[PDB]
């Protein structure tokens, strides 16, 4: 569906961690670039620290 | 947080004085001395409770869990 | 009404066996609202 933002305060309220999806894009390339597969790969929810410019704050 | 009710050294009734002296503050320009003076304060253990006050019972009131945002 | 949404504020009642979320938005935090009861005190 569509998400909504999330703020620290329900992080704070929830008593769980505040963090972010990282998210890494492999390389499969085969024989040195003979065919190349991309596959963005969700890598887990990465805490971030507030204030930061990966916070909603 | 508010305004204490009594001095703490006296006991003099100190807790109807805080709006009356930020209205000489402001509406008046007088300066603390003076407001203080003219509120009826003379002892400094009375001065004190009023000239040091902080007030932050307002900054508590903007988070209210009853009211939408 | 004993529930108080987190996050918009708006009172609903939850019952048992029931999803424990707002009905307006979607917030899954509740607060439970202080009811009138004797409370005693000493004013000391
Ligand atoms: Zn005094
Ligand atoms: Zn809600």
């Amino acid at each position: 569906a569509v998400e909504r933002k999330v703020y620290p305060s329900e992080s704070r309220q929830r008593l769980t961690s505040y963090r972010g999806k990282l998210l890494l894009k492999l390389k499969w390339s085969v024989n040195n670039g003979e065919e190349n597969l991309f596959e963005v790969r969700d890598c887990g929810g990465l805490p971030v620290m507030l204030q930061s410019n990966r916070c909603h704050l | 947080m508010i305004v204490p009710v009594r001095c703490f050294s006296c006991g003099k009734v100190v807790g109807d004085k805080w709006e009356s002296y930020l209205n000489l503050l402001q509406e008046d320009e007088l300066d603390e001395g003076t407001a203080l003076s003219r509120l009826g304060l003379k002892r400094y253990c009375c001065r004190r409770m009023i000239l040091t006050h902080v007030d932050l019972i307002e900054k508590f009131l903007r988070y209210n869990p009853l009211e939408k945002r | 009404l004993k529930y108080i949404c987190a996050e918009c504020s708006s009172k609903l009642s939850l019952s048992r066996t029931d999803a424990v979320r707002c009905k307006d938005c979607g917030h899954r935090i509740l607060l439970k609202a202080r009811t009138k009861r004797l409370v005693q005190f000493e004013a000391r």
